[PDB]
C-alpha cells in the first residue's frame, strides 16, 4: 500500500528530468545542422 | 468472536454504536469510566451508548483431572507464570522496535544523502558531455 | 459511438478536423466543402461554395482559421473557416492541381504540385509564383518539412524528392517505391514522412540533418490500390504513435507505428477510401470514401 | 514503520546503484572523447 | 526516490557499502513490580505443597482438608461423566467456527495485496518503456552532434 503511494510519485519526477534532457539534448541536434546547412552557402 | 481489548473469548460481549467492534462487558466498562471514549476509534462513548449482543453461549471443557487442588496449585501457577514471562517478553520487544527503528531512519537519511550528492553528480556529468 | 455522415452527392477525396478538434471539413467531387461540428448531434453548417472543380486537398492552417483546396481547375484557394468567405485564389497552374500544403509556424506560404509537371512556392500576399520547380513528370502530392526550408514532392517516377528553398536543387532522391506515390505526410515532430503508393506499399521515410542515407525506416501493409486509380492518403495520429492510410478495399487500415501490427482493418465502406483523419485531442478517426459517406470511428 | 522503513530503504537503495553506473558511463565516454 | 522493482532484471554489496559510509559520516500498582520481579529473576512463587503428601499418627487439620477436597472431586467428576463427551464435542464444533474465520481473512489479505502489486506492475511496464525511448533518443544525439562536427 505505501509503496504504491511513494512510487507513483516519484516516476513523474524520473520522467520529468529525462523530458528536460531531452529538451537540451533536441536543442544541440537542432543548431549543429544549421551549420552544415550554411556549407551549401559558401560554395 | 474475540474481544477486542484483552484477546478474549468473550462471555458477556457487548457493542459499540460509533464504532463496530465487540468487546468484554467488564473491559470496556472500565474503558469508559477512565477515559469515556471508544478505545479503537477515539470517539466519543458513553456506558449507556454500548448494545449487549447475544450468541449460543461459550463452552469450555473442564480437564478430566480436575479438582480444587491443581485449580489452586498447578493451574492457578502457571497462569501468573504466562501471564508474568510473555508482558516481560513483550516489553523486550518493544525496546528493539525501537532501537531497530532508529537503525532504520539513520540508514534512510543516509541514503538521501546519496542521491542528493549523486543528482548533482549525473546530470553534470550528462550536460559535460552535451558541453 | 460510430456515427454515420452524409450529404456530399458525389465521391468524398478529402477531410479533415479542425486544429481545434471542435469541427470537420470535407469535400469531394461535389464541388462543395462542408463543414461540420465534431461533437453535438454532428450537424452541418456552411458549404463552401465556389470551386469549379473537383477538391482534390483540404488543409487547414496551424491556427484553424484558413482552409486550402486544391481544385481540378488550377486553382487553389484559400477559405476563411469562420465566415466561410473566399480570401484568395492562386491561378498559376497550366493544369489540375493535385495537392497542396501550407506552411506551419512560418511567415504564410504554401506548395502545389500539379499536372503540368511543377512544383509550386506561394506567397498568399503576391498573387503569382514565387518559385518554380520542372520536375518532367506529373506531381501528385507535396509538403513542407516543419523548418520551411524543405519541400517534399511525390510524383509518379516512384522517387520522393526533396527540394532546396535557397539551393534551388534536387537535394534529396528517395528510392523504395515501385510505383505511383499518391500521399505524402509529415509527422508532428518532423521527424518522419509518410507514403502511400500504388505498390501497395506503406513507407515511413526519416527526414533529419543527419541522415543514416538510407532511410527506408519502415514497410508496412495491407493497403490496396485498384483499377479505379484513385489517389490515396494517409495521415498521422496527433501523437505519432499510429498510422492511418486509406486504400480500394472498403478497409480503413490503421497500424502500430513502431511493432507494425494492424490496429484496425475497419469495414463499413461500400466502395474505396480516399482519406483517413485522426481528431487531434481523442482516439477518433474521420474515414472518407467514394461511398460519399463519413465515419466517425472511436478508439 | 519499520516495515515501510525497510522496504523504502532498500528501495531508494537500488536507486544508487542505478545512479552509480550512469554516473560511471559519463566518465569513460568523456574520458575517451 | 524512483527505483523501478518489477522491470530491473539486471549491487546490493556495492550500494551498501555507501550507504554504511554515510553512515561512518553521521501504568499499574504493586501487580507489576512483582510482575516484572517474578520475570526478570525466572522464579515462580511457591504454591502449598501440603496438602498431597501429609502423614498418619497439625495433620489431623491436613487430613480433614483431604476428605473435603476429595469429597468435592469425586462429586467435581460426577457431573462431568454425566454430560460426558457431549459437553467437550460442542465445545470442539465452535472452535472449527473460529478457525475458518481466520482463513477467510488470510484469503482477502492475500487478494488486496496481490491487487496492489499488479496495479505496480503495470506502472513499472509504462515508465520502463518510455525510460527506453529517452535513451534511445539520448544516444542518437550523442553520436548525430559529432557527425555533425565531424563533417564542417
Amino acid at each position: 500500500e505505501e509503496l504504491k503511494k511513494h512510487e507513483d510519485s516519484a516516476i513523474p519526477r524520473r520522467l520529468e528530468c529525462l523530458k528536460e534532457d531531452v529538451q537540451r539534448q533536441q536543442e544541440r541536434e537542432k543548431e549543429l545542422q544549421h551549420r552544415y546547412a550554411d556549407l551549401l552557402l559558401e560554395k | 468472536l474475540i474481544c477486542s481489548i484483552s484477546n478474549e473469548v468473550p462471555e458477556h460481549p457487548c457493542v459499540s454504536p460509533v464504532s463496530n467492534h465487540v468487546y468484554e462487558r467488564r473491559l470496556i466498562e472500565k474503558y469508559i469510566a477512565e477515559n469515556g471514549t471508544d478505545p479503537i476509534n477515539n470517539q466519543p462513548l458513553s456506558e449507556e451508548q454500548l448494545i449487549d449482543i447475544k450468541v449460543a453461549h461459550p463452552i469450555r471443557p473442564k480437564p478430566p483431572s480436575a479438582t480444587s487442588i491443581p485449580a489452586i496449585l498447578k493451574a492457578l501457577q502457571d497462569e501468573w507464570d504466562a501471564v508474568m514471562l510473555h508482558s516481560f517478553t513483550l516489553r523486550q520487544q518493544l525496546q528493539t522496535t525501537r532501537q531497530e527503528l532508529s537503525h532504520a531512519l539513520y540508514q534512510h537519511d543516509a541514503a538521501c544523502r546519496v542521491i542528493a550528492r549523486l543528482t548533482k553528480e549525473v546530470t553534470a556529468a550528462r550536460e559535460a558531455l552535451a558541453t | 459511438p460510430i456515427m454515420l455522415l452524409s450529404g456530399h452527392e458525389g465521391e468524398v477525396y478529402c477531410c479533415k478536423f479542425h486544429p481545434n478538434g471542435s469541427t470537420l471539413a470535407s469535400a469531394g467531387f461535389d464541388r462543395l466543402i462542408l463543414l461540420w461540428n465534431v461533437y453535438g448531434d454532428c450537424d452541418n453548417y456552411a458549404t463552401l461554395k465556389g470551386h469549379s472543380g473537383a477538391v482534390m486537398e483540404l488543409h487547414y492552417n496551424t491556427d484553424g482559421s484558413m482552409l486550402f483546396s486544391a481544385s481540378t481547375d488550377k486553382t487553389v484557394a484559400v477559405w476563411d473557416s469562420e465566415t466561410g468567405e473566399r480570401v484568395k485564389r492562386l491561378k498559376g497552374h497550366t493544369s489540375f492541381v493535385n495537392s497542396c500544403y501550407p506552411a506551419r509556424r512560418g511567415p504564410q506560404l504554401v506548395c502545389t504540385g500539379s499536372d503540368d509537371g511543377t512544383v509550386k512556392l506561394w506567397d498568399i500576399r503576391k498573387k503569382a509564383a514565387i518559385q518554380t520547380f520542372q520536375n518532367t513528370y506529373q506531381v501528385l502530392a507535396v509538403t513542407f518539412n516543419d523548418t520551411s526550408d524543405q519541400i517534399i514532392s511525390g510524383g509518379i517516377d516512384n522517387d520522393i524528392k526533396v527540394w532546396d528553398l535557397r539551393q534551388n536543387k534536387l537535394t534529396y532522391t528517395m528510392r523504395g517505391h515501385a510505383d505511383s506515390v499518391t500521399g505524402l505526410s509529415l509527422s508532428s515532430e518532423g521527424s518522419y514522412l509518410l507514403s502511400n503508393a500504388m505498390d501497395n506499399t506503406v513507407r515511413v521515410w526519416d527526414v533529419r540533418p543527419f541522415a543514416p542515407k538510407e532511410r527506408c525506416v519502415k514497410i508496412f501493409q495491407g493497403n490496396v490500390h485498384n483499377f479505379e486509380k484513385n489517389l490515396l492518403r494517409c495521415s498521422w495520429s496527433p501523437d505519432g504513435s499510429k498510422i492511418a492510410a486509406g486504400s480500394a478495399d472498403r478497409f480503413v487500415y490503421v497500424w502500430d507505428t513502431t511493432s507494425r501490427r494492424i490496429l484496425y482493418k475497419l469495414p463499413g465502406h461500400a466502395g474505396s477510401i480516399n482519406e483517413v483523419a485522426f481528431h487531434p485531442d481523442e482516439p477518433i478517426i474521420i474515414s472518407a470514401s467514394s461511398d460519399k459517406r463519413l465515419y466517425m470511428g472511436e478508439i | 514503520e519499520l516495515s515501510h522503513a525497510l522496504y523504502q530503504h532498500d528501495a531508494a537503495c537500488r536507486v544508487i546503484a542505478r545512479l552509480t553506473k550512469e554516473v560511471t558511463a559519463a566518465r569513460e565516454a568523456l574520458a575517451t572523447l | 526516490v524512483d527505483a523501478l522493482p518489477y522491470f530491473d532484471q539486471g549491487v546490493r554489496e556495492a550500494a551498501a557499502a555507501l550507504v554504511e559510509e554515510e553512515t561512518r559520516r553521521y501504568t499499574d500498582i504493586m501487580r507489576n513490580e512483582f510482575e516484572r520481579l517474578a520475570a526478570r529473576q525466572p522464579i515462580e512463587l511457591l504454591s502449598m505443597k501440603r496438602y498431597e503428601l501429609p502423614a498418619p499418627s497439625e495433620c489431623v487439620n491436613n487430613s480433614m482438608a483431604q476428605l473435603e477436597h476429595q469429597a468435592v472431586r469425586i462429586e467435581n467428576l460426577e457431573l462431568m461423566s454425566q454430560h460426558g463427551c457431549n459437553a467437550w464435542k460442542v465445545y470442539n464444533e465452535n472452535l472449527v467456527h473460529m478457525i475458518e474465520h481466520a482463513q477467510k481473512e488470510l484469503q482477502k489479505l492475500r487478494k488486496h495485496i496481490q491487487d496492489l502489486n499488479w496495479q505496480r506492475k503495470n506502472m513499472q511496464l509504462t515508465a520502463g518503456s518510455k525510460l527506453r525511448e529517452m535513451e534511445s533518443n539520448w544516444v542518437s544525439l550523442v553520436s548525430k552532434n559529432y557527425e555533425i562536427e565531424r563533417t564542417i
